[PDB]
């Protein structure tokens, strides 16, 4: 019976929970560099 | 807002700080089928794997970790542990930045040198757990040693925002 939540079989656990702190710091440091530059604003 | 964003990022170091030394310090990152001397139940850590079930309930010894050069960097990281420990520093330099924002109004690149110092050491945490992870695989569940680390990841990430939104609104005022 396929189990709800199942699309997500074909990556690990761990992958997801790493996919989402990588989205995170990806965010917080493209924010850093293009924010806190005088030149750049 | 001036004044609740000082406060969050105050509060909000020494949460992110003393989420990761008791992260590390204790040995509940992972529950796994081993030997604390047959084989039981443990709870391992970064130094340390003991057994909670059988009569050896609570002793344990230190975990080895030497028992391939690409193998050998990911063993000596691990077994060494850097990350998470550098991830420590860069909260303690962190917080006496914003401790010292407080008292040098006129310098106001030291409340920025704090935001990169969170946002640095996140990045050091989530290189810490893949780390971490990778040796591990190289049946189990995570305690909550390693989900505080996770936290400690978050707010970190969310105090650095907020520092460096109070260095960027005071150059503003500035400029103005």
């Amino acid at each position: 019976k396929p189990g709800v939540f199942s699309f997500l079989d074909p990556l690990a656990y761990e992958i997801w929970m790493c996919i989402v702190f990588a989205y995170i710091g990806v965010s917080v440091v493209l924010f850093l560099v293009s924010r806190f530059s005088p030149y750049e604003w | 807002d001036r004044g609740i964003q000082m406060l969050i990022t105050t509060v909000g170091a020494f949460a992110a700080f003393s989420l990761m030394t008791i992260a590390v310090g204790t040995d509940y990152w992972l529950y796994s089928r081993g030997v604390c001397r047959e084989e039981v139940m443990t709870h391992s850590g970064l130094w340390r794997t003991c057994c909670l079930e059988g009569a050896f309930r609570g002793v344990c010894k230190k975990i080895d970790h030497f028992p391939d050069t690409a193998e050998y960097l990911l063993r000596a990281v691990r077994a060494s542990s850097v990350f998470p420990i550098l991830s420590v520093t860069l909260l303690f330099f962190g917080g006496l930045c914003v401790a010292a924002s407080e008292f040098h109004r006129s310098r106001h690149s030291v409340i920025l040198s704090a935001g990169i110092f969170f946002v640095s050491a996140g990045l050091s945490n989530i290189i810490g757990i893949i780390v971490y992870i990778s040796a591990n695989a190289g049946s189990y569940s995570y305690g909550w040693s390693f989900y505080f680390g996770a936290f400690s990841f978050i707010i970190a990430e969310i105090v650095g925002v907020v520092a460096v939104h109070i260095y960027i609104e005071k150059h503003q005022q500035l400029r103005a």
